[PDB]
């Protein structure tokens, strides 16, 4: 019973600190910022299982 | 699971607007029709509770409990034949898209097929 | 996981005595879970009483289980038939017996044995048409 | 010496968590809270979180402060427990420290030792990281986004507080 | 408490179960946990007895031990992944933690010794919000990691729970400790499917948190917390102790009464998975809940037990208060079988 | 004869 | 991991322990409660730092505001149980059963 | 009334008063009491409750015309007058029956009190009902487990209540009593052993009036300052009981107190404890005629304002 | 003496109902121990934590 | 009322698992079941031996 | 009424209940190919979302 | 009730017991 | 006949008036959105 309010009303009351490569203050990286994207990027709409 | 993840579904929609091409519910639908027989029940039961007259009093009280089941009842039925209709559109697509995982069969008539049979002696 | 492995590794029907250990191995091993459990929730009086109470446990568990291996791998190698649940059960009514005896219950002894043995041909039947206690998630 | 001051602070921690986890007297578990929360900030400190680890020590420097009046209000007893003063306690304590030298020993000496995890023998320098925050403390600014992203922390966290307070007068109130 | 207050402490509550069903990240959802643990508290305690305060304690050091497990394995995951969406867990130590813990908060044995013990210490409206909402936000949080959930973890507990809870109430005479007892049965059904199907979960969650709403609001209406109280309704309001009979029936998950449909899907689930063993040793083990069931039908409404004669006073008066929602919870769980297919809509 | 209906002895068992 | 980790997390365990094992006071058993709460302080800023989750430093210091909010609780269900025996000794929460 | 009143912000501290007091006035059987009550209440502008008897609920309820003694109460006081020892059971029945009685009559006084303002005058009360008890158990009349019984009953329904604030003893001799008795000419009563009257006597003196003095002050009267009202007003007004309860109540406690006296069912919840003694246990078949008999009273069948019988209206649209 | 009572009345009896009911019975007073300390069964929640670690890795 | 109790209702409170009874129940309750069982089976198994061998008269029955 | 009636509707109660057990094979066997492969509509469970992600220029270069 | 039958009798209380229930003597019991 | 008026006493006509007309209103609502839904369905689908 996630009921993703949050997408439903376009509101970003916490996915801000779910990643580590979201944006930072004064855009400090993080330390595998570049790890992080990529992997992101890699399993985004495949779906869970493909991106295992 | 299964479908929570399906790609394109809106997060807390009832009924997505692609369940419109399917046909509305009739509004003599058995199952409609048992809910607001529900709906009844449980106006009989809250005069039970309360001591009333179980089958006379409260006829206002009772038509409100019929037209809500029967309302909501409506949209139930909408959306669980949208989402079964889901499940069969999903399911023929995978089975055009992967033919070999769903192969046809040679067709072999009784004649050709050897079965033993058990005598009951 | 270890002494389940070491159990189903030996051939059945074959070194008996390898058998007769690891079924050992295992009632120990649950005997001894059941003492901690009846520690915790029934307070021993004294740490002599607990350990009293732990290997009373511990060793009719073990006696069950060497028992159980004895027995079923033996008759495994004398009928020579090493699938037949029936080698099974024959040895879980032993256990029950066993377990009677430590009791000094023939009531106990019997029961046992009936449902023991019962349960040990089912998961022999089990061991040979694959059946699933717990299921992989597969849909 | 100086190489390893990480590792020698995180067994001080384990002792006073060994201290206050065989259960003396509140007082001597306060002690070992107080020595473990010291501890715990110089280990942050080390690492580069000197706001964070100072936050830790003061917050439970005031919580021990009620938690010592509390204890001579209602946990007391006439003859308070000291580590050696019962043989549960001490066997706790020594328990604890044992414990903790035989998994430090058997890391310390073998390359790799896994308990539940995998841990790695060599010192903790090894891991950090060789970039500049330049002209900027990161804890300080991340802490410092409390109020600029995480509003929603802030809303949440208020309202837990405020109930909090009006949770500790019901729950004291006692009809 | 005034009533701003218990209102305000209420809908803290019902937040912080929002904040768990409605949160992408871990801290939230801890947060939301830890925001119904203190509401819950005053609320548990809104009758001052020392009973209400013992049970207080033994429910506050329970949940806050679960929490500080949970936070233990979301801290690890972050470790070995560095994410806080909920998610697939990527360590398995974590992932048998967080099981732990979140099976310790719905009561799952071998961590059901709180449950009844606390059920009985509050009082009956405290015992309904304790059995039926609590329970949604730690299901919640299970299903959205029930891909890591390791199946035989959690069908272990979940048999221990059915067995545990059928044992327990038989030996009960009390009407909270046996709806605990139940209430950690039904939850061991649940929590069996929740490695298969998350669906079968949720409609399970749905009828039990129907039954048990209209079974507490029953006791409420009769003011009975033993079973010999429950027995004098008969001779004030028969029609309570028979729909309490029907209802029991139900739980029971007699056909054709809406208790069977959770029983059946999740049989038919389990065993599409070649699960056959298992639903059959639930099935059979939940012919105990059956008997403390039908002992307590018995007592109540299929044989008359002695009255007293102060009862004579009572005919007199009329009941003040009006539970609006117990008819349709009593309709929706004795009679919703016929609308089974139904079930694709939480799908 | 009437249809039996729990005594208090039968009561009290519970 | 280093090795910081594993005291760290040997801390979580042993508070853990003493928790689970209580002997005549709450007092300590709060006490332990704390101190799980302060060893997941630790291991959670030590994560954060060492990979620069800026936005992530933050976290420590709810999940602290929360261990005070806990410790709080605590305390005062501690005062009632007092007031009602006398005692800190949980063997006195013992009226309910099973 | 309601949790959503209080939340609006209906509090009972502002609509009570100076008036506003419950005063009790206990006596010996024939002590003249009601004289008094009648007169105070009339005097302080007070509403007077008659002293409750066997069928004050009947009173309350419905009609208000008494029920028949199967229907409501199944015990009678001329009975106990004149078989005192009966192995029916009627003793005990009559002294839970009456607790009860005088448990509800209270609860209705507080609500008047809480609702409307007004002092309440009560003949008797809850508190003072142990004194017949005492003297049923000291006289052989009741055995111990009744007594058990009824103080079980007592602790778990009085608490919640607030006692009265001033206690009205009218004190005369149990020989003049007797005499009275006699006068009076009531054949029932006339069989009352002088021994009774003393224990009666006795448990008030001894128990009543120094409990009740602990918490207030209690205003004790010869028979000839009884009858003097209007000195007796005059006491009550001069009064300064700042010890007590009713001066630490605050809104949330008459909240808790209003909502509880509405609910008469909560009010006599725990009458019923099941305690199976044999003089107040009615078996099953007993009480399920007893109940139907109850039900086909006229106005009784369904819940009130609901029965056609009695020619209640609009029952499809009410 | 055999098919009424040795069999019907005593000894399919105890085979199929009585037994179960007794073992069951037992069970129940086993699982409602009507103990009600937290010191003993949260020591049974260090065991069932230590067990499943090491047994669900 | 005390013959009719005695014979249906006091026998299973008053009776104790012994080396009689247990003995007598085995013997009188599985003992003719597997003599029933023997008799049937060989004869069963006979009747199929001879049907196999095609030893067996079934000229007129058609009617099983 | 006349045996052609029962003779029709046997034949035609027969193709539905069979058109639907094939149906419900089918169904089957898809959501068992679907769970183990992922490649789906059913059972494609959460992954992060790459809006989320900066691509913003970051403090240091090497990022 | 005590008139129903009874266990064995063990003690000669109890026999004495049985025989006046059963409306025998003693001995003859 | 009673001498405590009836807590019900006369039909409390707005209650009465209110239950009715959302009985009403959602019949009606119900009916219409039947009849645009069947419009949908025959337009969509041809």
């Amino acid at each position: 019973p996630f009921f993703d309010v949050q997408k439903r009303l376009g509101l970003d009351l916490d996915r801000w600190m779910t990643i580590q490569s979201a944006e930072q203050p004064h855009k400090i990286p993080g330390r595998c910022h570049a790890f992080e994207k990529e992997w992101i990027e890699c399993a985004h709409g495949i779906g869970g299982i493909r991106a295992e | 699971t299964m479908m929570s993840g399906r790609p394109g579904r809106v997060p807390l929609q009832f009924l997505p607007n692609e369940a419109r091409s399917l046909p509305p519910p009739k509004l003599t639908d058995p199952r409609l029709v048992y809910m607001g027989f529900l709906g009844y029940c449980s106006g009989l039961i809250d005069n039970a509770i309360r001591r009333r007259p179980v089958v006379s009093a409260g006829l206002h009280r009772q038509l409100l409990y019929v037209t809500s089941f029967v309302f909501f009842g409506y949209y139930l039925l909408k959306r669980q034949d949208y989402m079964y209709a889901l499940r069969d559109h999903d399911m023929f697509a995978y089975v055009k898209s992967h033919p070999e995982d769903f192969p046809e069969k040679d067709k072999k008539t009784y004649g050709e097929i050897l079965e033993e049979f058990h005598p009951v002696r | 996981k270890t002494l389940l492995h070491k159990y189903s590794d030996i051939p059945e029907g074959t070194e008996c005595h390898r058998k007769a250990y690891a079924s050992t191995s295992i009632g120990g091993a649950t005997g001894l879970i059941v003492s901690a459990y009846s520690i915790a929730l029934k307070p021993p009086a004294s740490f002599l009483e607990g350990v009293a109470r732990t290997g009373r446990y511990t060793f009719t568990s073990a006696a069950i289980g060497a028992i159980f291996g004895l027995t079923s791998c033996i008759s495994a190698q004398v009928r020579e038939k090493p699938d037949d649940p029936l080698n099974y059960f024959i040895g879980g009514c032993a256990g029950g017996l066993t377990l009677g005896a430590r009791t000094r219950s023939y009531g106990i002894g019997a029961a046992a044995c009936a449902y023991m043995g019962l349960t040990a041909a089912l998961v022999k039947m089990g061991q040979l048409e694959g059946w699933q206690v717990f299921a992989e998630p597969k849909v | 010496m100086t190489m390893y001051i990480a590792f020698i602070l995180s067994t001080i921690f384990v002792i006073g968590f060994v201290g206050f986890s065989s259960k003396p007297s509140p007082i001597y578990g306060g002690l070992g809270l107080i020595v473990s929360g010291g501890v715990g900030c110089g280990i942050v400190l080390n690492f580069g979180g000197s706001f964070l680890g100072l936050m830790v020590f003061l917050i439970y420097l005031g919580g021990m402060l009620v938690v010592f009046g509390y204890t001579t209000a209602m946990a007391t007893e006439m003859y308070p427990e000291v580590w050696v003063s019962n043989k549960t306690v001490f066997g706790a304590f020594v328990s604890g420290l044992m414990m903790e030298f035989c998994m430090v020993y058997y890391a310390l000496k073998e390359e790799e030792v896994e308990i539940i995890f995998k841990f790695n023998g060599l010192g903790d320098w090894v891991i950090y990281d060789t970039g500049d925050s330049g002209f900027f403390s990161e804890e300080a600014m991340g802490i410092a986004a409390l109020y600029s992203y995480g509003t929603w922390l802030v809303i949440v966290t208020g309202w837990s507080l405020l109930i909090g307070v009006v949770v500790i007068m019901e729950i004291t109130r006692g009809n | 408490m005034n009533p701003i207050i218990y209102t305000t402490l209420i809908m803290t509550v019902m937040s912080g179960t929002m904040l768990v069903m409605i949160s992408s990240h871990w801290l939230l959802i801890w947060i939301g946990f830890e925001m119904n643990l203190l509401a819950m508290i005053p609320v548990l305690m809104k009758n001052f007895n020392p009973r209400a305060t013992e049970a207080a304690t033994k429910y506050f050091l329970t949940q806050a031990t679960a929490s500080m497990m949970l936070m233990m394995a979301i801290i690890i995951n972050l470790l070995y992944s560095g994410q806080w969406t909920i998610t697939k867990m990527f360590n398995p130590v974590a992932m048998t933690m967080m099981t732990m813990a979140l099976a310790m908060k719905l009561g799952l044995s071998p961590f059901h010794f709180w449950v009844p013990e606390v059920t009985q210490g509050i009082s009956l409206q405290a015992g309904l919000l304790l059995l039926t909402w609590q329970k949604l936000a730690p299901l919640s949080v299970l299903c959205q990691i029930s891909q890591s959930i390791n199946p035989n973890l959690m069908l272990t507990m979940a048999m221990l729970s059915i067995l545990i809870g059928g044992w327990g109430g038989l030996n009960q005479t009390q009407l909270r400790k046996i709806m605990a007892y139940s209430s950690i049965a039904h939850m061991g059904w649940m929590t069996a499917v929740l490695p298969y199907n998350t669906t079968m979960t949720i409609l399970n969650l749905l009828i039990y948190i129907t039954m048990t709403l209209a079974m507490f609001m029953l006791l409420i209406h009769s003011s009975a917390t033993t079973t010999l109280s429950l027995s004098h309704t008969w001779n004030k309001m028969p029609v309570i102790t028979s729909l309490m009979m029907v209802t029991l029936l139900s739980m029971g998950g007699l056909p054709p009464l809406s208790g069977f449909m959770p029983k059946w899907m999740i049989i038919q689930e389990m065993t599409k998975n070649e699960s056959i063993i298992m639903p059959t040793l639930m099935a059979m083990t939940a012919l105990l809940n059956l008997y403390f069931y039908m002992r307590l039908a018995y007592s109540s409404s299929l044989t008359m037990f002695p009255s007293t004669n102060n009862m004579k006073m009572k005919w007199q008066f009329e009941h003040t208060k009006q539970m609006k929602l117990l008819p349709t919870m009593i309709v929706l769980s004795t009679l919703v079988l016929p609308m089974t297919p139904a079930l694709s809509s939480l799908n | 004869a009437r249809q039996w209906q729990p005594d208090v002895e039968w009561a009290e068992q519970f | 991991m280093p090795l910081v980790y594993m005291n760290i997390i040997m801390a979580f365990a042993i508070a853990l322990a003493g928790l689970l094992m209580y002997r005549s006071h709450l007092m300590s058993s709060l006490l332990c409660l704390e101190g799980m709460m302060l060893s997941l302080f630790i291991m959670s800023t030590l994560i954060i730092l060492n990979t620069h989750f800026t936005l992530a430093n933050m976290m420590p210091i709810i999940l602290l505001v929360f261990a005070a909010c806990e410790a709080a609780l605590g305390l005062s269900l501690l005062v009632m149980v007092s007031n009602t025996y006398g005692t800190d000794y949980v063997q006195n929460l013992n009226l309910l059963q099973c | 009334y309601g949790p959503l009143a209080f939340v609006l912000g209906e509090r009972t501290t502002r609509k009570l008063t100076e008036t506003s007091k419950v005063i009790t006035v206990d006596g010996n059987i024939c002590s003249g009491k009601g004289r008094l009550a009648r007169e105070i209440a009339e005097k302080l502008g007070l509403r007077h409750f008659p002293e409750a008897g066997i069928h004050y609920a009947d009173s309350t309820t419905g009609d208000g015309k008494p029920l028949d003694v199967q229907l409501s109460g199944n015990c009678s006081l001329e009975k106990f007058y004149d078989d005192p020892k009966s192995n029916d059971g009627n003793s005990y029945r009559l002294q839970s029956w009456l607790y009860a009685s005088r448990l509800l009559q209270y609860a209705d006084a507080l609500e008047h009190l809480l609702s409307t303002g007004q002092g309440v005058v009560l003949e008797r009360s809850i508190y003072s009902d142990f004194v017949f008890l005492e003297a049923m158990y000291r006289q052989g009349f009741i055995r111990k487990q009744c007594v058990e019984h009824y103080n079980e009953v007592k602790k778990v329904t009085a608490c919640e209540y607030l006692p009265p604030h001033v206690v009205v003893y009218v004190d005369v001799p149990v020989p003049e009593i007797q005499s009275r008795i006699q006068k009076k000419g009531n054949p029932h009563e006339m069989k009352i052993t002088a021994a009774y009257l003393q224990d009666i006597e006795n448990a008030y003196k001894k128990t009543f009036l120094p409990e009740m003095s602990e918490k207030c002050e209690v205003l004790q009267y010869s028979a000839r300052e009884a009858e003097d009202a209007e000195k007796v007003v005059e006491d009550i007004e001069y009064l300064k009981c700042d010890k007590g309860p009713w001066p630490d109540q605050d809104d949330r406690t008459f909240h808790r107190l209003r909502m509880l006296v509405q609910n008469k069912l909560e009010v006599l919840n725990y009458t019923t404890i099941p305690v199976y003694l044999p003089e107040i246990t009615i078996g099953a078949h007993q009480s399920d005629r007893v109940f139907q008999k109850f039900t086909e009273l006229p106005g009784r069948k369904y819940s009130p304002g609901y029965n056609e019988d009695v020619g209640d209206k609009w029952i499809w649209l009410k | 003496k055999s098919a009424s009572s040795l069999l019907d009345l005593i000894w399919l009896e105890t085979i199929l109902p009585k037994t179960t009911s007794f073992i069951q019975m037992k069970m129940s007073i086993m699982v409602s121990n009507q103990k009600g300390l937290i010191k003993l069964y949260f020591l049974s929640f260090l065991i069932t934590i230590m067990i499943s670690m090491t047994l669900f890795n | 009322i005390r013959w009719t109790y005695a014979r249906s209702a006091n026998i299973y409170p008053n009776f104790r698992p012994t080396p009689k009874t247990s003995l007598l129940g085995a013997l009188f309750g599985i003992g003719p079941l597997f003599f029933w069982y023997y008799v049937f089976k060989t004869d069963r198994d006979k009747k199929e031996k001879l049907i196999q061998e095609g030893k067996l008269d079934q000229t007129f029955n058609i009617s099983y | 009424d006349g045996p052609e009636k029962n003779y029709e509707k046997t034949m035609a109660i027969l193709q539905i209940e069979a058109e639907k057990a094939e149906l419900r094979l089918k169904e089957l066997e898809v959501r068992r190919l679907m769970r183990a492969r992922g490649d789906g509509p059913w059972y494609q469970y959460p992954t992060i979302d790459k809006a989320l992600i900066d691509h913003s220029p970051k403090t240091t270069p090497d990022n | 009730k005590d008139m129903f039958p009874g266990p064995y009798p063990k003690t000669p209380e109890e026999r004495a017991a049985a025989a006046k229930k059963y409306n025998m003597r003693v001995e003859d019991y | 006949f009673y001498i405590r008026e009836p807590p019900h006493g006369s039909p409390d006509w707005l209650k009465v008036g209110l239950t009715l007309g959302t009985s009403v209103f959602l019949w009606i609502y119900l009916i219409k959105q039947h009849k645009e839904d069947v419009l949908e369905y025959k337009r969509r689908n041809g």
